[PDB]
């Protein structure tokens, strides 16, 4: 889906989009939900989970 | 409404509904919840015929989305080579980023897309260009092994 491309995009992460996809994660509203330690479990990269998670938690009210 | 079922017909390749939505008086720049126009939309999964009506009756080639990525950065990644040169064309923004900095010639590295970064380069894409993590196009073609598009990033 291209909301998962945009947002990794607009994070500076696009090279992140196949620790999500490899799980049939496509959409960013198949992310909404994700929790720090399931990003680990993914097994993004240090360098940029934290990064993710903020921009995660930044799309909810 | 006019403008969902624009940016609707726009994704599915339904090039009769979106000249007739626009016709009715749907906004050639109709927004999504993400900020996506029927542009970007079209340029993603690669309605090339839509792509050209939509730029016909003034569609923003430059719009961002709420996370600041163009129709030339959807098209880049997703690999639509005729688009991206119909894009470019229409004065797409070759450089254009966003916080994360990422210019569509990272995505076209990252993707593996030889043709479009060539492309890309011709119309004066920066190789120097570093995204939020210090990688440049180079740097993303590496870390993926593709060999051919990391030469010809060095090349220039």
């Amino acid at each position: 889906d291209p909301s998962l491309v945009s947002f990794l995009t607009g994070l500076g992460c696009p090279n992140c989009i196949e620790y999500f996809t490899s799980q049939g994660l496509q959409s960013i509203y198949h992310l909404q939900n994700l929790t720090i330690e399931d990003l680990g479990a993914l097994k993004i990269p240090e360098q940029y989970r934290m990064t993710i998670w903020r921009g995660l938690q930044d799309l909810k009210q | 409404d006019l403008g969902k079922k624009l940016l609707e017909a726009a994704r599915a390749g339904q090039d009769d509904e979106v000249r007739i939505l626009m016709a009715n008086g749907a906004d050639v720049n109709a927004l999504d919840s993400w900020g996506f126009t029927p542009l970007h939309l079209a340029a993603f999964f690669g309605h090339l015929e839509i792509v050209e009506v939509l730029l016909k009756t003034g569609a923003d080639v430059n719009a961002v989305d709420n996370a600041g990525t163009t129709p030339l950065h959807l098209a880049a990644h997703a690999g639509h080579l005729e688009i991206v040169e119909v894009l470019l064309k229409a004065g797409a923004d070759v450089n254009a980023h966003d916080h994360g900095t990422v210019t569509p010639l990272h995505l076209a590295a990252h993707m593996g897309h030889l043709e479009i970064v060539e492309v890309l380069l011709k119309h004066g894409a920066d190789v120097n260009a570093q995204d939020k993590f210090g990688k440049t196009p180079f740097d993303l073609a590496i870390d993926n092994g593709n060999e051919d598009i990391a030469e010809v990033l060095q090349k220039a």
